């Protein structure tokens, strides 16, 4: 069972046994990886889940699965994407331990790591 | 082999009386059914899956139980409820209980005894049967004893009983003593003696082969 | 709509075999089990066995494994049961019943009467049974075969006060009697006659009860 | 020489060279509304088929659907009322069944029992062995599928094996290989229940590779004609209606 948070695994013998999870009301995504409640981030933001498509100066993050980000260090398709919270969305994450959650932001021709909008829960 | 024991064996219930039949199982059974049978015709599903009533079964009927004990109950005994009830396990051996005969209890009634000599037709045929009717009595228990010239005769006697009467809830019985025409001609006094709880002394009816008509 | 139609009564000689049918109609025959149940005179119900879809799928009561054989003609939605080497212990009423949706015998055939006997069709001998306000009378129906006979009084006019008793076996033949009670002002000043009918021998006899 | 798109739910796709026996491509889609859509693809077994299943479990609605095809990379491209409930939220076990209208004139009412993912499932769809119903049970399994096409024909108390009476038929039970799992010393008699009076033997392939598999137990007639119920692939079934005729001969 590869579900996260409060996740109950389920599958179907008739459909190639594809699996998914039953998540509490505040968790979404195939594995309960998305935290639809969290407004602020932790202290490091490493384990922060939740939306935050925006950048410090109001700028849209790139989808961790966009053709672009798929060519960067951290993207949706990496073997550890589920542990890092990198999936088909553009929510601020901090896979690399940076005292602040971030995301890839497109600027002109190249995408660059920009600090996240999300405030600290302190 | 899961043994099913039904009780009571046979009971008389007064109209309006509460009746409870039980079926005891040798081992647990998940479901028990009850069938009602009258006059040996097809048993009718009565209560199935322990307590569901078959279509048409009156509300006075209900069934209950679990594991090793089940029971069919009729809150208020009515006339049409007189019959034989059989419980049955729902599974594989499909064994039926021994059955419970439910009859209508009523006030005791002494039998009306009538004795009849061999007819002319039968005698000219070379045979001789003496018939005795003991009609409309209650309860069912009754003893009939035949006597020829005062001595009890048990061989050659055949008995038949009717089921509870529809109208008056009584029973009737017929006893026939058959003997050879010659033995019949060699004796005079023929007696039918009935013992019933309604009397301390036997109801005795007889006739003399010698004394009768011109 | 849904019913099980059983074949007629059988009189079979001891030692011989008999095969009775149960035609199902009103539902899909091949989707339900058909059970067979035996009931001897005055006794309980005994499960014989079941058949499902066809003759190759049956289950038997250990006690009948060497007495009964269950088969089916799927093309006619009919189940059959054969009983062999019949004795007197086999004289009984045999019912077929469907094991319905809620797992109880929900639909029953009317039953088939099997009489194991060596007797031949014999008409009965009707004898009058003659002896103050009420006077009884019977009628003795002796030595007939097979069952049953029909006894009436005054062509059915006399209904109240009649007792027709179950036949008994006497000399491998049947004997039965009937009593009728009437006011003495009715008999013998008027006529009382028992009408006995034995279809098996195509016979009908009227026996007037004359004062003895 | 069949090839199919092999995609995970994350979107990572790649071409897959089908292994001998897998002459079909499959796209499995799951949709969860309250919507979320999961898509998965790969080569698949020859006897797989187009199938659907939709059921509501409270406020949610889960829609499973699998399409198949046997052409190179064919994989790449993108009102009957029933009763519905589910084991995930104790919907069925609690009698909190709901009405769900199918959205395909091909979808029938389904009632599927999978006792050791959801033990009980009811809703719309079409599955292998649909027209009608089938069942099987042995030393550690009970499967039953009921498929009908009349309004809410799949309603009623949920079916449990304990509510099906022993019929008298006895069949041998086992699982594994003929040497490991289904040996004369491992197989034993069980009491067949309800409509399952066929002593069955199913041989095929389970596990990851082509591991020879085998299962024995009691079954309905309809089961003697797929493998999804036995978790196998190419299933070869044999049946007989005599107690114990199921024994490893
Ligand atoms: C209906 O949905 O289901 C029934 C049975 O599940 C189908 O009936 C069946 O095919 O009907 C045929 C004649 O109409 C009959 O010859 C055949 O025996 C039946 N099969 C079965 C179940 O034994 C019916 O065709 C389906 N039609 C609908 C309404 O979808
Ligand atoms: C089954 O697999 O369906 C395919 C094509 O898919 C359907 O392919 O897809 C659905 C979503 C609809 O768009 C349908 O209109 C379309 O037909 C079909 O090509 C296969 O033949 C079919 N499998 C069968 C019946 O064998
Ligand atoms: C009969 C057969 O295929 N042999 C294998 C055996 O080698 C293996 O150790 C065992 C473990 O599951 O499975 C099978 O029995």
């Amino acid at each position: 069972c590869d579900c996260l948070n409060g996740g109950t695994c389920v599958s179907n013998k008739y459909f190639s046994n594809i699996h998914w999870c039953n998540c509490p009301k505040k968790f979404g995504g195939q594995h309960c990886e998305i935290d639809k409640s969290k407004t602020c981030y932790e202290g490091n933001g490493h384990f922060y889940r939740g939306k935050a498509s925006t950048d410090t100066m109001g700028r849209p993050c790139l989808p961790w699965n966009s053709a672009t980000v798929l060519q960067q260090t951290y993207h949706a398709h990496r073997s550890d994407a589920l542990q890092l919270g990198l999936g088909k969305h553009n929510y601020c994450r901090n896979p690399d331990n940076r005292r602040r959650p971030w995301c890839y932001v497109q600027v002109g021709l190249k995408p660059l790591v920009q600090e996240c909008m999300v405030h600290d829960c302190a | 082999d899961i043994v099913l024991t039904q009780s009571p064996d046979i009971t008389a219930a007064s109209l309006g009386q509460k009746v409870t039949i039980t079926c005891s199982a040798s081992s647990s059974v998940s479901y028990m059914h009850w069938y009602q049978q009258k006059s040996g015709t097809s048993p009718k599903p009565w209560i199935f899956e322990i307590s569901k009533l078959a279509s048409g079964v009156p509300a006075r009927f209900s069934g209950s139980g679990s594991g090793t004990s089940y029971s069919l109950t009729i809150s208020s005994m009515e006339a049409e409820d007189a019959a034989i009830y059989y419980c049955q396990q729902w599974n594989y051996p499909f064994t039926f209980g021994g059955g419970t005969k439910l009859e209508i209890k009523r006030a005791d009634a002494a039998p009306t005894v009538s004795i009849f000599p061999p007819s002319s037709e039968q005698l000219t045929s070379g045979g001789a049967s003496v018939v005795c009717f003991l009609n409309n009595f209650y309860p069912k228990d009754i003893n009939v004893k035949w006597k020829i010239d005062g001595s009890e005769r048990q061989n050659g006697v055949l008995n038949s009983w009717t089921d509870q009467d529809s109208k008056d809830s009584t029973y009737s019985m017929s006893s026939t003593l058959t003997l050879t025409k010659d033995e019949y001609e060699r004796h005079n006094s023929y007696t039918c003696e009935a013992t019933h709880k309604t009397s301390t002394s036997p109801i005795v009816k007889s006739f003399n082969r010698n004394e009768a008509k011109a | 709509g849904v019913k099980l139609q059983q074949s007629g009564p059988e009189v079979v000689k001891p030692g011989a075999s008999v095969k009775i049918s149960c035609k199902a109609s009103g539902y899909s025959f091949t989707n339900f089990y058909i059970h067979w149940v035996k009931q001897r005179p005055g006794q309980g119900l005994e499960w014989i066995g079941w058949i499902f879809h066809g003759s190759d799928n049956t289950e038997y009561n250990e006690k009948f494994k060497d007495k009964a054989t269950l088969t089916a003609d799927t093309s006619s939605s009919t189940a059959y049961m054969q009983l062999s080497s019949l004795t007197s212990e086999d004289s009984a009423v045999y019912f077929c019943a469907r094991w319905g949706p809620h797992w109880y015998f929900d639909v029953w055939g009317q039953g088939t009467t099997v009489t194991v006997s060596s007797a031949k069709t014999t008409p009965p001998s009707v004898y009058p049974l003659a002896p103050n306000s009420m006077v009884t009378l019977g009628c003795l129906v002796k030595g007939y075969f097979p069952e049953p006979v029909t006894v009436t009084w005054n062509s059915g006019s006399l209904s109240s006060g009649v007792h027709t008793f179950p036949a008994v076996l006497q000399s491998d033949l049947y004997t039965l009697s009937s009593s009728v009670t009437v006011p003495s002002s009715t008999w013998p000043s008027e006529t009382v006659t028992c009408n006995v009918a034995h279809p098996a021998s195509s016979t009908k006899v009227d026996k007037k009860i004359a004062a003895a | 020489s069949l090839r199919c798109m092999q995609c995970k739910t994350n979107g990572d796709c790649r071409v897959e060279e089908c292994a001998l026996g897998q002459d079909l491509c499959r796209t499995t889609i799951v949709r969860l509304w309250e919507e979320l859509e999961l898509v998965e693809k790969s080569c698949t077994h020859s006897e797989k088929t187009n199938r659907t299943l939709s059921y509501r479990t409270g406020l949610k609605i889960t829609s499973l659907t699998e399409v198949v095809c046997g052409l190179d990379l064919c994989n790449q491209g993108n009102y009957l009322e029933c009763i519905s409930c589910g084991s995930s939220d104790m919907s069925c076990e609690r009698g909190r069944h709901q009405s769900l209208q199918c959205r395909s004139p091909e979808e029938q009412c389904l009632d599927v029992v999978t006792h050791w993912d959801d033990r009980h499932l009811r809703g719309c769809g079409y599955l292998p062995g649909c027209p009608g119903s089938n069942g099987f049970h042995n030393n550690d399994t009970f499967h039953f599928l009921k498929c009908c096409n009349t309004t809410k024909c799949n309603e009623g108390p949920i079916l449990e094996l304990e509510n099906l009476p022993q019929n008298g038929r006895q069949c041998y039970s086992c699982k594994g290989n003929s040497t490991h799992g289904c040996s004369s010393e491992e197989t034993f008699l069980i009491d067949c229940r309800g409509p399952m009076n066929q002593c069955l033997v199913a041989t095929g392939t389970h596990e990851p590779k082509n591991q020879s598999y085998m299962v024995r137990g009691c079954a309905t007639a309809s089961m003697c004609q797929l493998g999804d119920a036995f978790s196998m692939n190419h299933i070869d079934v044999s049946c007989c209606t005599k107690s114990g005729c199921n024994h490893p001969d």
